[PDB]
Parts: C-alpha cells; structure tokens; sequence
C-alpha cells in the first residue's frame, strides 16, 4: 500500500495566486492559496492538514490543504484554505464558546 | 505558542 | 504527502488525525487550543469522529496518545461544496489536550500579514507518499 | 465523516474520448474510458474499483476506477483504465500460474 | 462514490475491499476467479496488503467475511506513473475464495468488443459520498 | 459468470 503509518513531512514554495491561476485559473478564489508544484504534492489523507510558516520564529498556520492535481503529480500546485481570509470568524468564534 | 519541545 | 521524510516524532506538536469510528484516520486538523482544534469542511467532520494527538504511528500496538471526544463541530457558513471556497472547520472537545513535550498548539497569524510568494513553508500528515 | 462504512453503489454514462477531452485533452490515453458527469464521480477510497456493463445478461468488467476531478464533482467525467486495451496480459498472465 | 445508494448487500458477488495491515481499506478489487483478482496498479498493493470478500459494512463487529492472504502481487509492466496509463494490477491468493451465495466472480471483455458510449454502466465501492 | 445469486 501506498499508506504511511509514521508521520510523513514536507517542505514547499508559496505561490502568488497569478501564478497558481496558469495551472488553475478561473478555479482559484480570493479565499484560496497555492503551494508546491516544486516536486512534491499532498495527497489523500493529507486534507485538512496545516501548511505553515515561521514568523519571528513561532510556527503560523498560513493554510489549509484542500484539493489538487487529480494525480497528486509533483509538477502541479496544491491548494490550500487561506487562513488569512478565514481567522477573524476563528477568533470571533472563540470570542463566543 | 510554535515552539515544539521536540524541534523538527 | 508525496515525496516527504519521516518528521522527527512530536517534531510536530499540534498534528492531529482524525478517526471515525471504524477507528479509522479520514482527516488532519491543527491544535489551537488546549481546548480547540481546525480542520478542513470538506472533511465532513461529526461529534461522532475523534481526534488524537501526540501520535506517530498508526501501527502502534499502542503507543502514549491522545485519543480526544468531540463536542461540537463548528462549520464554516460558507463552505462551497462546488467551489470549495471557505474549507474550513472547528472543534470544540468534550475534554481539553494535556500540553506534553510531544501535544502543544499551533499559532495564528492575522488577516492583515502577508505570507509573500516564494516564502517556503511545511505541510504535515499521513496521506499517501504514491497516489 | 464523509466515509460510508456500507457499501455503495452507483450507475452512469459511458463517454467517447473524443466528448471526455472537452475535459480532460491531452490527458487521455488509447488506454483510459471516461464515464459520469452525469450527477455523479468516484471520490477517493473508490479507486482500483470495477465498471461494469451487462452483455448477454452477464456482468462484463469494462473498466477500473483510476481517477478524475480534484473534487470529485459530479458534472465532471471520471476516468477508469480500459480493460479492453488491458485484457489479452491477463489472459496471458492467468495462462501461466 | 459521491451520488450513489446502498447496494443489495452481495449484491456485487466479485466485490473486494483492500486493506492494510493497520487493517484499513485503501482500494477496491474485482473477482475474476477463485483463486485470481484484479485492481489499479497506483493502489501500490504488496503481498502484506488483504482482500476481504462478501463484506457489506466496515463497522461490522464480525461480519461473515472472508479475510483472504495475498501470495504474489501481478503488477503491470507499463504502469506510468505521471501518466496513469495502464493502471492495472493481479492478485493470487494464497488460498482461494470459496464462491456462496454472496462472493462470485465477474466476467471478462475481449479486446475485440465494443462497449459503446451513452452505454449505462455501474461503479461499486466504499469511498467518499462527499469530497 | 456474471450472474449474482442475490440479484441487485
Ligand atoms: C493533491 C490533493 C491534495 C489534498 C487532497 S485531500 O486529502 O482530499 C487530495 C489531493
Ligand atoms: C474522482 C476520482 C476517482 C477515483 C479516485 S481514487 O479513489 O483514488 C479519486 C478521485
């Protein structure tokens, strides 16, 4: 199987959402993110997972992953939940509960 | 908060 | 992932699976919170799934985890099932993480902040290494 | 979860490669079918999956679930690999062990 | 399937499902024999892999299944990888099936047929109702 | 061949 039982790690490119759109086009929303296409891809079983970056050293969740190439093929960007257009609904969600 | 214990 | 390595275990402190009750990982999701996690909408996330934290390997005869009740599911209202704008989801757990050396949380960043093109970033999980 | 642990079926239109480029293009090969994007797709967890169609009554293996739409989407064709183009090894494979 | 019903269940007699060892369905299989399978090639199957048959749900406590030992993996010789041509695979089994009233086998096309467009098919599986 | 005892 093509299954990981460990914990599987990567590291990728960010894209530009013009970039992204030369694969994708009229397919990427202003809420969208576009990562990868650098030899490597999520796949299935990875949706939901994080996509971060470091900022004054502290790890930020900048994405989620969402959906790509049909084949997961390592040539085609990624697509992942741009948390910079989701958080004030996060934080206007844990201001609540 | 982003500091793993276990750095990667 | 395709073409990843083996993260050093708990290298990741917030990685989360998500198991039905098949006892079965469908999904990831990030630690927030020690009360709070996200995930993606898609992912058809219930109260009925569960979240586990500090894992490493599904193999384990058992191994020291974290295996977390959900409460409430906390869907994004404008997820778009054709369009997949806003795949986005919360959880609220019916208990609170333990913070270890291992389980610990994610930041946030703001919707002010820019994470410019070119910047490299990670993405974790135990998707499929082949298609 | 999206995950059903019964098992389900469905049932669809078969496609000329010729009407499934108008999606897919230069990713068809001698070798795939399309079928769907009739209100219906494979997801994940379909794939390695049969296609079949009745002849003379019996049950015929016409295709295997191979992939399609990064979202599954039912307006989209899914691809299966063409038994067809794939049978005269497994004759020849099942003619030696 | 994303827009499909419950099946009878044995309905599908050639019907498998593909697990691991961490005892998890990963992909779908069809009977062609007693002793033979077949499924897609970008499954990436191992002789440490299962075929179960003549299964209706995974949530099963016990179902009565057949938990059948693969023997050699049949994969095919021009499986590519970035163009996913030929995505096929074969399986012998350690042991045979035994075909019942629920697990039986599906027949074989011909090169030489045509299965013409606008045709009404069928597609079986437990994967995703929704993405 | 072909031919469910349970027809579908
Ligand atoms: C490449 C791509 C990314 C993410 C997903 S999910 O696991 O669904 C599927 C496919
Ligand atoms: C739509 C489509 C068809 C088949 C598959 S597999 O399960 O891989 C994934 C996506």
């Amino acid at each position: 199987a093509n299954t990981p039982d460990r914990l599987q790690q990567a590291s990728l490119p960010l894209l530009s959402n013009t970039n992204c759109k030369k694969y994708w086009g009229t397919k990427i929303k202003d809420a969208m993110i576009c990562a990868g296409a650098s030899g490597v891809s999520s796949c299935m079983g990875d949706s939901g997972g994080p996509l971060v970056c470091k900022k004054n050293g502290a790890w930020t969740l900048v994405g989620i992953v969402s959906w790509g190439s049909s084949t997961c093929s390592t040539s085609t960007p990624g697509v992942y939940a741009r948390v910079t257009a989701l958080v004030n609904w996060v934080q206007q969600t844990l201001a609540a509960n | 908060c982003g500091v793993p214990a276990i750095q990667p | 992932i395709v073409n990843g390595e083996e993260a050093v275990p708990g290298s990741w402190p917030w990685q989360v699976s998500l198991q039905d009750k098949t006892g079965f990982h469908f999904c990831g999701g990030s630690l927030i919170n020690e009360n709070w996690v996200v995930t993606a909408a898609h992912c058809g996330v219930t109260t009925s799934d569960v979240v586990v934290a500090g894992e490493f390997d599904q193999g384990s005869s058992s191994e020291k985890i974290q295996k977390l009740k959900i409460a409430k599911v906390f869907k994004n209202s404008k997820y778009n099932s054709l369009t997949i704008n806003n795949d986005i989801t919360l959880l609220k757990l019916s208990t609170a993480a333990s913070f270890s050396q291992t389980v610990s949380a994610v930041c946030l960043p703001s919707a002010s902040d820019d994470f410019a093109a070119g910047t490299t970033c990670v993405t974790t999980g135990w998707g499929l290494t082949r298609y």
